[PDB]
Parts: structure tokens; C-alpha cells; sequence
């Protein structure tokens, strides 16, 4: 992509397109599909310890940002463009997992119900690090609780996964730029 | 409902009718008597430092543009075109010399003035009085150590006077620390609660912390982690509560400088705060230097709240009686190292932001308490805020305001709701003053 | 609107203003004059049989906790904490000795009493009068053969008296059969209809069955399948209609013991019902034993409905004028074999539950009739319920109540709406009684 | 609010209170004083040409069935069953001799009469007076060259008289062209705007075109593409504005026969229009023949709008103060070749239909201007429509109505809002007339 | 998964995880994907007879439950935990299909519009029955009718499919535990 | 399908079923999956010029209809059954792309956020034209803007793709019959 011609495209987004348009490795897309379906299954049944153990790398950065609304033509105002809804290392994820599992987390009784829909999977090996797998996917996450509360989340995920203990591929980075600026879901207390 | 006569808040603030969290007619009345009358948080110097910098902000349900002028002052205007009423600015922040309306192209300056009208000469000739067509300006805009507040009512007290006895408690952190910066952009989330539910909780509610946040206390291992599950009551003299004439109030928890922050920040924060405290003893005295590094849970009446030391800054933007748009910023001390500022900001959002695990603990409490205010058998029921009543003092030699010399109580609820009721039943500031001439005596009865 | 004067229901119940299904001010007025005044269905013994068992239920828009006490009685309380009004219980059923609030940890007993307050001694000392801080209790709770009803108004008639002439018709199935059990949990679905639309349909509406349910009749091959598409009118003397002073009413369709159930259950049910009928002839007489095994479509005023023999039990829980939360249980005879109980329960949900193919037939009818009540040109229009007027009797030697001795008519609508109007225009039970002193004469005119 | 006294629109229509776009009580009042009183667009002959053809349409918030009778007339009825109020017809168009209710099977004729009631003899005997139970009929239904309008108020002026001075401008295209056809079905989309926002924009708003539609003008290269981004003001004498006693009005942009249509249609249209104009010079005179092929942006009061030559036909169906259901049809000249008719219809939808890139340009303008009308600090603010005031004339020798002899101005807003205010403050047509006896003098002051 | 450690995970959910984590047979996931996409296509176009004939086994159990909200810590209250929104044999499904196709089903005029989105497909052969295929998938089902009525359903489906007449794999069990306790879709009269 | 027996099925829908039930070519479904995921990625990042250049054929017809609600039993009323929300040739798509990219498209500031979810992909080669690929897929399209505006679109797409310049497969026809008659999304100004 030429972002001087495609005026609406960010440099970051153009870079990520190039990554997937280049080598298509059908087998890798299939492996990625499996990894992500199994991750979403563990999360949906609220097996959060299993998710950490089997899906999340010790060196992870788990990041979801919210970007301030600025003018498309803005060129002078330079301050912090985004805040971190999540920006977690493994220990910070573990804190969140313990909070979910705590028997005095009153908000988890009655038990919540999660259903995740993962689509648009793309996978490409990193050019410079042969063991780093880039995976892109979109998620619809449905959370239902307390009889009539229903919250639906929508996001694209830019992931890096790498083989760790036992040769298992684990998440080492997830980046989500959340598309809705003002959340209408009560909170974003879900693992996208 | 007749707001002159209806007792919504009982004498001494001891109880409130549950309907106040649910009644849409009252909400509309609050737009007039609370939000159009009082001081509302807009922004910080740190978010609009240079000429032409602007942000949008809510004031009640209205939206305003808040702009740094060429002379360094700040002016705020309704975000509404003077022609046919289209919303002028659709972004949250930027830098510009003016704002052009996308409907018919009217151009307003950063100073609110109508500067250009397309084809004015051919269309209007000399008949358009542009001098009278500037954006509707917020009458009052004042700063408290960089924190910018607005008020639509020209008759309001100066912001400093409006903060009343609360100001003394804020000054160590807001002034004597060298100053604070607001780290943006804020998180923004809609909750199905009345704005008063989180406002009262931050103003005065240490009682809930051990039970509501049991899970977060235990999981994060923050400094106040011993409270988890009401395993331990804070010790004797662990803190105090205060309230003030114009409704603002706070809890003080001695020494809790790391606040909600999980153990990964506690040592660094406790070091940083103690070091500054040592310097401040010499400058402002031991008690005030201790207040600097003590956790203050404060509401600046009506709908701005904060946790000092935790560095949490909240606006509870009203939408309707059971809908509130929550804005969450971090506040940091200017002279902190930049890497610590960055980590502190992330930690604020981690704990109380849109995915804040602490703040999730509060959701059901606020939302259901608010929604129950609509339920028929609850409208006329009494919400209780009597804890500590008859042990509050006023005019203490050390701690100003109406003060409960205990860490946990409902002192600040009583002062909040006394002020609320005086506004709801008054038509203007003069009447609020008349209704408030014995405010501290009312709060300290029995 | 002036509810003392406004004629919402015409004399003899012959018509109703369409606005009654759409008007939100009237809905708010119903909260007071209908739902806070009358008997509302809560639960069955079979759902809370043991000490400490509880369920949550709606009463109007309020939510209550319904708890089996140690002495075997049942008490019901508002599901709202006496401190700051948070919803106490967030589950639908369970067993507990008490309920602890997740906000500040106040603990209430199964008997509603405030039993514990965290750190009471340190915080409140001896000043908290816990005796006065028990949950707000539902004034009246009575049972009709295991079916538990509640009423917020201490002045209400006993439930038995409130059922009036309807009770005689229910007793064969509810009492003389050996008793019924409610099979939970209920299905729960929100429909965009006024609560009165399904209430009137179940109370009195056999006319719609052949046309509305044409598709379900033909597809399921249930006993009343000959009605499909108005292919056949039920024969002479196929049934009757009745109504009562306090609004409750029903249709009786002779012998239709298998009801809505598809052909896969018809033979077994018709055998079971006939066998019990034969035993009951000797005990309660032929007519009443026949009523036992006849299909009764009944509304217990205001918002509880049922189909006996089909085994359908409904609550039409009001949300607003065009929103209703439908709860669907199955009722079964205690002495049925357990495998038949299980299949009957599934069949109830199959036909009229959340995916009930019969009940789907009714959705558009109820929803559009209700929503049209908001439309400007329809608000002041008259809904007609005059079918069979001038052929009803009262004080019949065999069949009590105001009775239309025909299977299809609008007798029960007239009695339902007469009662409705008498409540809407009255401030208390005494005034309802005064407005109802010639109820049966009004219904049997011409 | 007291609508007799409240000045919602200032003298000469010069301004309007912003609350008119947000106030739900006023919206309810409009249902009575605007929508139940005035002429509303239903359909075209071309959509129901044969006996038994029908469409559904909204009239205000009410829904009607509009049916071609056997004698060739058209009658319209409320889409509401006379029994228990269910919506009779659930489709948008069809052909039938009658309509049967899906609740209890009552059958109504195309002529509204209650023709059949299932089992009438067995159930009602001879007592049902079917003659009095026909569908509620729209009192007035008249045609303007095939365009069918309805009015619930028997006292209204004939439609021709109601169009007032606007009719003269429409007749070249609607009558002298040989006639128009409406191409269905319409696009239907809900916008979060008050119905008045698009109504005022189409009635009178050429000023916005260059700036609002900058992107669409440049991208499509339509005939008026020189306006893009206010790069060029239309020349001297490029057009005019007019308004009328009963509120209808329009802009005239000379010669713009291809209108919004992108360059792929411009040559063909400009040829077709010029050719017909040449024939019409001889028949109706040069000025009127020129009007035929000039772009008219018109609102037929209250909520029907159009762009002639572009071929856009709109209904702004009201839902609530900030919700409108937009219906978009294309209009074509009957004697155009069929392939051009097809392409013109597609182009209308392409530009202003549900995915119309031009109409998307307007969304934020309409929606935010409407929603700001709810905001506290804006309710009592004044929307300005003073452009061109004091240069309007009445009784011109060539151009009838109150006329601004310039392409861009707010003449038509003033006449629209004068009419609006006269209706809102009047109880019936007689009072509107009394309030309108000096309408043109009011508009042409100064 | 250890459900003593992963405190939020039900025994049932842990059992179903194990089934898919064990043999991954890429070809089987592809066959399952086809079966489910074709089923959803037949349903979306309202070819209900074709669905029965081609997709549904004579021995089917088609079950959708709604589970009562109970305390996460509840250990004493023992009564019926769920009700059956659906619990259909083949004949009961046929009744429902005839009801859809009946020309006096007034609610089906004008014709409804269905659009289904099937994701997260996993497939595994049964350990003890070599002809029984376990398939798990999630569905978003969009139903539009009557101009402005729009209902969206979200669910995970636990299926068993087996080869029947002509060697065609057909559904022999579908189990859905519906995540929303109080339905806000008017009814659940859709085949998930 | 026999549409005399399956009374709810249109002739058009029955024809399209037959196309996919017949040859299943697993590789083709995979190619189609890639084409559609890459198209949706380009659209989601608002690379509209790239989409035209890489995904859209010079001879394209891009069509989205809205069908009037008529009685299931209607047999006499014969007028235009549908209108075209879109019915675009390549040049008309280019006009729309220029409109998106225009710096005075005020509605595109602040920048919109798009997230697309593509599912249920089926692919079959045309019987009579060996170079014409039929692809069917469903889309959920999420558009977020201006802080609290969120619009979600649902559709099935009937596509034809053909190899063009450089041997790249490009869209030559897209047909969508939009399922919701009255749009509740403000406009349909999105490329489905
Ligand atoms: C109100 C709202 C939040 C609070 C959070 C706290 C965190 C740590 C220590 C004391 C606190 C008091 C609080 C009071
Ligand atoms: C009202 C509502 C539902 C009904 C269902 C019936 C089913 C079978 C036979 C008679 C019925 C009468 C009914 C009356
Ligand atoms: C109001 C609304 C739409 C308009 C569209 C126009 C298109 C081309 C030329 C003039 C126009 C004036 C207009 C006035
Ligand atoms: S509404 Fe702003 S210029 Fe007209
Ligand atoms: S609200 Fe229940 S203990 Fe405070
Ligand atoms: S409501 Fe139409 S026939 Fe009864
Ligand atoms: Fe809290
Ligand atoms: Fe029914
Ligand atoms: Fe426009």
C-alpha cells in the first residue's frame, strides 16, 4: 500500500498488511486457527489457569489501547494519543486470573457465561526471527450475566506467538486497538 | 414533585429517599439546580498547555469546548453552532485557531467569536451582527493548581471558596508537592448507575473497601490488603473523614501513599512519598506533610472524584437517572521520574480504568442501588448515612471542616447530601447560602 | 389523566380504551392500584420445600426474596439492602440461613432480620437499632394448595376470598386431585406487549384458538386439532366461561385433559385423567370430577395465568406499558408417574415455553395490539369485548360466578376489566368494594 | 409548556427555540396539531394502479392501509383491527379484496367494511352491528397529479389550496411534463434526528450544499460541482426561494435538470429536459417551461420533501423527537425511455438512498442539531433563520408567493416556521386561519 | 484441566476440552466445517425439509437448556437445575418443521430472513465408538422480520454426528446450554 | 431441493445450494478463504484504493438490494420488488472511494473504525465458464465512530470472482439481499 495515495491508511496498518500478503503458508494458517480456537475454548469455559499455563508466554505483553479522537488533519497537538485499558506482563495477568478465581469475587456469582467467535485468521512467520509467528484474528466476545445483562465486544488482535516450554506455541504479545472509544458494555473486564 | 417542600434528605443528612437515584424528573431538576449552578471539572493545564490547544468536556449533559487562549487564559464555550445548532467540534482534543461548522461553514475563533461566514457580503451584506453571534460562553472558568473547573452560573463562589475546608487537605499534594499533571487521554465507559452513586462512594465510603474489594485486595497485595474480606478493621487513628459547606468531602487514610497499586509499585512509591514528606516537614509542618502522603478519597461536589496517591481522577458525567459516563484519568506528581509516571498511569487504569479489576467490584453495587431507586416499593424508602453521627466536630485546632476522627464513617455522605438538598430546594446561590447558614451545626448535632 | 373520572372501561366491561395497553402514566398508576394492591404469584411449596430454601420473584416491578422459615411458614421481603439499597440476592434460587450484602457486608437472616453488621461495636457502638432495620417485608403471604401468593397491601381480602367463584373451578385439579407441583425452573422471555394482553387472552379467549393457532393445531395433532383454521366450531355445550368479583376468570373446555399436548402424549394423559375422574365421581360428584379433567384457561387477577391439564403456568411480569417478562412453569399432578411428569414438563415448554411453537403464534397479536395503544389515532379508540353480553347468568344452581354457558365468548374479559377499572379509580380496598357492590348485576345486564 | 402562549418561533420566523428539535412533550403536541391536522404523503397512482392494490403508509406515528377501490378511487384506513386492536396488515404492498385479522379472523373489505366474522351466527347472533365496525377511515384523501395525500382532519383545506403558491412551481414538472411516476419500493432508514431537521433542509437550504456536500460534489462531478468546498457562489440570478401560507416552500436553481446525478447521466438528462422545455415554451410560456427543467428543492408541509429533476422523493416519518424513519423514492417522467427511468432510479438511491453518499454528508448535521435541542444550555437558545430577511417580496408579477429573488437564503425556513407556530398554538383549522390572516405581511417586514 | 485448581470450570466443560486437545485430525476439522456450513446454509434459506432429510439422524436428540441462576457456592439446594427450551426427537423436529411450512403460520408472512455465522469448529472421533464424530462449534444467528425486528442469538453447540443412510453424516445429538437466562429476542423459535 | 415441498425456499436460493453441494474442492475453499480475508483486511484498514486495485474487477457489478415486504401468498401484485441500495460499476465504486478519501468528507473525522468478520465460506467453479469462481460468504461488519455510535451489519454475499491482470482473482459480481428492511444503522454506507 502507498499511504500517500490511500490517505486513510496508517503506516502501522500498511506494515501489517505487507506481512500477510507476502508468503502464504496454508499449513501455518491452519496451526494458527487451532491455537486460537483452543485458546478461545479455554477462556470461554473460564479455565483461566489453564489459559495462562498453556497459552501465555512468560515474556508476554498483553495490551489493549483506547485512542483519543483527534482530527484527521491534526498535525500540531502531540500529547499521549492513547491510554492502556490493558498493558499486562505475565504477573499482572496472573493477578487478574486470581481475582477471577477468588471466592469473594461477588460479581462472579452466579457464574458468568462467555462465548467467543474467532474469525479472519492470518498467520506469517517473522522475517528476522524464524521462531516468531505473527497471527492476526478478529473476535466477537459475548458475555451474559445476571439474567438480562448482555455485552458484546468486537476487536482485531495483532498477536505474536513463539514456542516455549515443551515446544508449545504461546502468546508473547497481543495488541488490540479497541474500536469503540466510549465503552457501552459496563467495563472491558474480558480477555480479548 | 415540589422541590421547595419535598424532604429528599433528612435533617443532618442522616438519610435520603431512594428515589433520588432513580427519578428522571429529579434528574432534570438537577440539571438546573446542581449542574448549571456548581463547579464542574473540565481539564488540566497539562492537557491544553499551548495556545490553541483545546479539549471537549461535558458539563452536566452539555458539551463544551475548552481552549487555551493566546494570552495564556482558558475560555470554554458550548460546542453548538450559533446558526442552526449543529455540534461544532467532533474530536476530543487538538490544536486550532478556530472551529468551522460542517453544516454551513460558519467559522468561530478559539476565543468564541464569529469570525467568518461564507459569502457574508453577497448574502448578509452588512446586516449580520457577528459581534452578537459568538459561541455561548461558560461564565466562570478557574484553576486550582492547574485543575480547570467551569461554572455556568456567574453568581457562584470563587472555586477556592467553593472547595471550603476540603482545600486545606488537597493543598499538600496539589500545591506543596510541586504540582500534579493529569495524564490523558481518559478511559471512558458507561455504567447503568446514577452519578450520585459513585460520587457518594468516593466522597465517604471506606466502609465498603474490605468487603466489596475483598478479591482485589487479596489478588493485588496492595498496602491496604489486610482489609480483604473484613479480615481486619483499620487500627485506631488510622484516618479521618471530613466534609464542607459546599458539599465537597473526603476520607484520609494515614500514610497509604501506594494506595490501590499492586505490590509491583509499592516499594518505589513508598520511597518517593517518604522522601518528599521529609522535605515538606520543614516547609508546611509535620501534619500537613503527612497528609501529602496519605490516601485521600475525595469528591469535589457534585461529580468529580479522586484518590490521591493512588493517582485516580474521575468525572461521573450524568446521562440520565440510571446512566453515567465515567471518565478516568491518572494524576501524577510533576517531579516524579518519567518512567514512574508512565507505570503509575498504567496502574491507575489497571485498577480503576475501563478494565480496572477494582472498579469492576463496584459495578453491581452502584448499578443495582441506582436502579432500585426506580422500583415502586423502594422510591419512598430511606437510604441510611448515620454511621458516626453525633461524634463529628467542627473548628478543630488541627483538622478543619466537619470532621469524624475515625477512618470509617458516613460524615462525608452527610455533608454531601446536606449540600445537595440545599441546592435542590433553592432557585439561586443566594437561597443556597440562606439554606446553609447553619450547615456545620446541622451536621454536628447530638 | 384523572383516574377517578376517566372512563377507561365502559359499563359492563363492554369496551376498553386502547390506550390502556400503551400509556406509561397509566402503567405507573397500575403499579400503585393493581400491583401494590392485589395478590401476585410468588412460588410453589415444591420449589422451596425445606427450611432455608429461597427463590427470587417479581411483584410488579419490585423484586422479592421468598424464603422457607424454620417453623415451615414462608416469608417474603424486598430484595433491597436496608443500608444503601443495593440488591441483596443475585441468584434465582438456593438454600441459605441468611443473605449478606456485597456492598458493606450487612447480614440479614432468612427471617429478614438485620443480624450482623461488620465491626458494629467499633463503628456504631450501641447506637444502631438493628430491630428497626429488617428487610421490608411483604405484608401478606398465603397459600392456595401449595401455590404461594403475596400482597403488599395488608387490607387485601384473604387469598381464598379473592379467588371468589373461580376457586370452585380450580379445586378439583388443585385440591381433589391429590395436589399439584410446580416444575421449575421457569422459562423467561421478554415480549414487547403490555401485561394485560396475555392476561386477557388466557382469561377469556377461546375465540382466537382456531385461527391464531391454526398452524400449531394442525402440526401437533393435539385433542383440539379440529379447530385448526376455523374448520370447525366447538360443539353445543362444549364448555363455558366464568368470571368473579375480584377479576379472576376462566374458560372451561369439557374433557380436554391432554390440552395443547401433541399426539405423542394424548393417549397416556387421557387414560390418566379418566382413571382419576372415575375415583373422583364418588368423592366430589360427577360435575366436579368432570371439571377436574377439563381444560381450564384461567387468569388469577391481575397477571398470573394457567392452562390446567395442559399444565401451563404463567406470570406476566410488568416492565413498562409495552414490555413484559414472561415466566413459564409446568404444573403436574403429584401422583403422576415421574417419567410422565418429566415428559409433560418438556411438552409444556415445547408448546408454550421460550421456543413454544404455540406461544409464538400469539406474539404478533399481543405485541402489535399493545403497541397500537400508543398510536395517536388509536389511543381513544374502543377495544371490544361484547361477545355473549346479555346471555350471562349469576347464581346458577351448578356453576358459580358470572357464567356464559358457551365455550367461546368474552364473559371473562368483561369481569377482568370491570375489576381493573374499579381498582384504577379507587385509592384503597374499601373504595374497590364500594365500587364493586353491584358487580354481577353490572355484568349480566340486558 | 403552554402552547397558546409560548413563543417557539419569533415574529417573521426569524428564529426558533432549539428545544423544538428535542422536546418530547412538544413532539406529542405535534402529533395532534401538525400530523393529525395537515396533509401527509401516502403513495402514488403508479404504486396502486389496479383495483385491490394496496400499500401501507405512515401518517405521523399511525399506520394506514391505502387501497385502490373497484370504482378507481382510493380510500385509506387505520391498520388496526376494530375488535381487539391487532395490526391488520403486516406487508408493505400487495393486491387483495380484503384483510383478515390473524387474531380472531375478522375480515375487512378493501373498502374498510367489516364483511365477515367467524361463526357470527352461532356467537353473536344478530347482535353485532357490523355497519358500525368498519376500519377507522382517513377522512380526506386527494391527489396532486397522481401523488396521493391523506389528512385525518375533515376541516382541512383542499390539497390544491393547501399547496398555495408552491403549486405554481410544481405544475410544470408534475402536470405539464406529461406526469410523473413514483418508482418503488422506497429505501427505509432510521436517523437520530427530529423530522424538522431534514424538512427545513430540503425546504430552504441551498446555503449548506457547497460546504456539507463538498466531498460529494467533487467526487460525482454533477452539474452543481463548482460549489464544492465553497469554491464558488452561484452566480447572480441563479435561482430563487419561495414560501406559502400553509408552510410549503422551495428553492429554485435555474436550469439544473441533471441535479445530484453524477457525470454518467448529465448529458442524457440535460438533452431530455431541454427537448421537453422547447415543446413546453409554446404551451406554458418560457418562464414556466424553464421552471420545469430547473432543480426545485421543496418541502410539502410538514414532512414530505423532494428534489425535482434529481428525482428525489422523501418522507420524514416521525418516531420521537430525536428519531425519524426516512423513506426514499425516485420520481421519473412517464415519457422517459424505460432504460433511463431505471438508471435514474438507481442514481437517486446511489446519491440520497440508504447508502446515498450525498445524504450521508447530512447525517451528523441533522442528528447533532436535533440532539443538541435536548441539552440543557441549548433548549432556550435561538436557531437563526434571518438570511435575506427584509428583501422578500409578495405578489410579484412573475413569481408567486413570498419570494426571495436569490438562490441562497432562508425565506423558505421563515414561511415553514411561521406555519408551524400558527398550528402549534391553534386548536383547529379556523384558529390557524385566524393566526395566518397576515402571513405574507409578517414574512416581508423591514 | 484440574477443576480443583481452575475453580470456575465445570466437570462437563473439562471433559469436553480433553476430547479436542488430544488427537488433532486436520482433515476431520475440514469435513466438520463443510457439514456445518452446509447445514447452516439449508437453515438460512428455510429449507427445513431438506435440513431434516440431509442433516438430521432418525435417532437425534436436539436439546437447548436454560439453567437457573444459582450461587457459585451453592451446595444444598438440589432441585431441577435446568429446563428444556428444546428437547426434541426426530418426530418432534418434524412437527416444528411442519409448523414452519404451514400456509396458515401467519407469523411467517412476510417471509423471515435468517443469516447464520458458524465459527470455532473443532472435531474429534469418539474414543469408544469409531463411527461417532464429536463436533463443537459456535453460532451467531441473526433473524430479521417485519421491517424493524432484529434478534441475534449466540451459542456454543456440542454435537454428535454419525454416518446414516447413503453414508451421509447426520446429527444425532445437539446440546446447547443457552448463555442468556432471560431471553431478549421475543422467543427462541430458531434452530440453533 | 424440491421447492414445491420446501415451500419457504425461493427458486434462486435452491439454485445456489446445488452449486456447492456438488463438487467439493477443498483447495478452492481455502483459496476463497484467503481472498476474502485479505479483502476484508484491506477494507477494515480503509485502504479503499488498494481494495479497488487488488480486489475489484473492471467489469464488476456490486449490488445490494432491499426487497419490499410482500405476502408469502401474494400472486397478483407485480411491481418492482426491490430497490438498489448499491448497484455499482467500477467507475461508480471509484466515485465512492474518492468520496471516502476526500479531505472535506467531514464525516470521516475523527477516523472511523471498521472490523469485519467473514464466515461460512463456500467456493465452486462455474460449470460453463471454467475461469469463473462462485464464492458465498457471510459478513458481520462493525462500524464505530464519534465515541458512542456503533452500527453492526449482517449479510450473505453471493460473489463471482475471475482472474484478471497479473492472474490475480478479482471480484466481478457481488450480490447481497439485505436482510433488514428498515435499516437501524443510520445509513448503509459500508462496503459489505
Ligand atoms: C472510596 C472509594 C475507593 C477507595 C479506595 C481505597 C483504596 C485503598 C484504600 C482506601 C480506599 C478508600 C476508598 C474509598
Ligand atoms: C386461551 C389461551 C390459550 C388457550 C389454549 C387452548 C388450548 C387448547 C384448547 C383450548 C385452549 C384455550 C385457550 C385459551
Ligand atoms: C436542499 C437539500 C438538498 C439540495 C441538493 C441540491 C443538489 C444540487 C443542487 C442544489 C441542491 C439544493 C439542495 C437543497
Ligand atoms: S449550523 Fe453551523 S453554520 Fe449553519
Ligand atoms: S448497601 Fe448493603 S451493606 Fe451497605
Ligand atoms: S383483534 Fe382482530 S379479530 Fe380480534
Ligand atoms: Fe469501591
Ligand atoms: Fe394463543
Ligand atoms: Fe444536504
Amino acid at each position: 500500500i502507498n499511504i500517500q495515495e490511500d490517505k486513510l491508511v496508517s503506516a502501522h496498518d500498511a506494515e501489517e498488511i505487507l506481512r500477510f500478503f507476502n508468503c502464504h503458508d496454508s499449513a501455518l494458517q491452519q496451526e494458527a486457527t487451532t491455537l486460537l480456537t483452543q485458546e478461545a475454548h479455554l477462556l470461554d469455559i473460564q479455565a483461566y489457569r489453564a489459559w495462562l499455563e498453556h497459552c501465555v508466554g512468560s515474556e508476554v505483553q498483553y495490551q489493549v489501547i483506547s485512542r483519543e479522537l483527534r482530527a484527521a488533519s491534526e498535525r500540531r497537538y502531540k500529547l499521549n494519543e492513547a491510554m492502556n485499558v490493558y498493558n499486562e506482563n505475565f504477573q499482572q495477568l496472573k493477578v487478574r486470573v486470581e481475582h477471577q478465581l477468588d471466592p469473594q469475587n461477588w460479581g462472579n456469582s452466579p457464574k458468568l457465561r462467555f462465548t467467543r467467535f474467532i474469525t479472519n485468521v492470518q498467520a506469517a512467520m517473522d522475517v528476522n526471527d524464524k521462531e516468531l509467528l505473527h497471527i492476526r484474528s478478529n473476535v466477537i466476545l459475548h458475555r451474559a450475566r445476571r439474567g438480562n445483562q448482555v455485552d458484546v465486544f468486537y476487536a482485531a488482535r495483532e498477536d505474536k506467538w513463539k514456542r516455549g516450554e515443551g515446544g508449545v506455541r504461546k502468546l508473547v504479545q497481543r495488541f488490540v486497538d479497541y474500536p469503540e472509544r466510549i465503552l457501552q458494555t459496563h467495563n472491558l473486564m474480558v480477555f480479548l | 414533585m415540589n422541590y421547595n417542600n419535598k424532604i429528599l434528605v433528612s435533617e443532618s443528612g442522616l438519610s435520603q429517599k431512594h428515589l433520588i437515584h432513580g427519578d428522571e424528573e429529579l434528574f432534570q431538576h438537577e440539571l438546573k439546580t446542581i449542574f448549571a449552578r456548581n463547579w464542574l471539572f473540565l481539564t488540566h493545564d497539562s492537557l491544553i498547555p499551548a495556545p490553541g490547544d483545546y479539549v471537549t468536556a461535558k458539563m452536566g449533559i452539555d458539551e463544551v469546548i475548552v481552549s487555551r487562549q493566546n494570552d495564556g487564559s482558558i475560555r470554554a464555550f458550548l460546542n453548538v453552532c450559533r446558526h442552526r445548532g449543529k455540534t461544532l467540534v467532533s474530536v476530543e482534543a487538538g490544536n486550532a485557531k478556530g472551529f468551522v461548522c460542517s453544516y454551513h461553514g460558519w467559522g468561530f475563533g478559539s476565543n468564541g467569536e464569529l469570525q467568518s461566514v461564507p459569502f457574508e457580503k453577497d448574502l448578509y451584506g452588512e446586516s449580520l451582527n457577528k459581534k452578537c453571534l459568538g459561541l455561548k460562553e461558560v461564565a466562570r472558568v478557574e484553576s486550582f493548581h492547574g485543575f480547570i473547573y467551569g461554572c455556568f452560573d456567574q453568581e457562584a463562589p470563587p472555586l477556592m471558596d467553593y472547595l471550603g475546608d476540603a482545600a486545606w487537605y488537597l493543598e499538600p499534594m496539589f500545591k506543596h508537592s510541586g504540582g500534579l499533571e493529569l495524564v490523558g487521554p481518559p478511559g471512558k465507559v458507561v455504567i447503568k448507575a446514577n452519578w450520585k452513586a459513585p460520587a457518594e462512594n468516593f466522597v465517604g465510603d471506606a466502609y465498603h473497601v474490605g468487603w466489596t474489594h475483598a478479591s482485589s485486595l487479596r489478588s493485588g497485595e496492595s498496602i491496604f490488603s489486610s482489609l480483604a474480606g473484613n479480615a481486619a478493621l483499620p487500627p485506631e487513628g488510622a484516618g479521618l473523614q471530613m466534609t464542607s459547606k459546599y458539599g465537597s468531602g473526603m476520607g484520609v487514610l494515614w500514610d497509604g501513599y501506594s494506595g490501590v497499586h499492586s505490590a509491583d509499585l509499592v516499594p518505589e512509591l513508598m520511597a518517593f512519598g517518604g522522601a518528599k514528606q521529609e522535605r515538606l516537614n520543614k516547609e508546611i509542618g509535620d501534619v500537613r506533610a503527612r497528609i501529602y502522603r496519605s490516601h485521600l478519597n475525595c469528591t469535589v461536589f457534585p461529580n468529580n472524584s479522586m484518590l490521591t496517591c493512588s493517582g485516580v481522577f474521575k468525572v461521573w458525567n450524568p446521562i440520565d437517572a440510571n446512566t453515567t459516563e465515567v471518565w478516568t484519568y491518572a494524576i501524577v506528581e510533576k517531579d516524579m521520574p518519567e518512567d514512574l509516571k508512565r507505570r503509575l498511569a498504567d496502574s491507575v487504569q489497571r485498577t480503576v480504568g475501563p478494565a480496572g479489576f477494582w472498579e469492576s467490584d463496584d459495578n453491581d453495587n452502584m448499578e443495582t442501588a441506582s436502579q432500585n431507586g426506580k422500583k415502586y416499593q423502594s422510591r419512598d424508602s430511606d437510604l441510611l448515612s448515620n454511621l458516626g453521627f453525633g461524634e463529628d466536630v467542627y473548628g478543630d485546632a488541627v483538622y478543619p471542616g466537619v470532621v469524624g476522627k475515625s477512618a470509617i464513617g458516613e460524615t462525608s455522605y452527610r455533608g454531601f447530601y446536606r449540600a445537595y438538598q440545599a441546592h435542590v430546594s433553592s432557585s439561586n446561590w443566594a437561597e443556597f447560602e440562606h439554606a446553609s447558614s447553619t450547615w456545620h451545626t446541622e451536621l454536628t448535632k447530638t
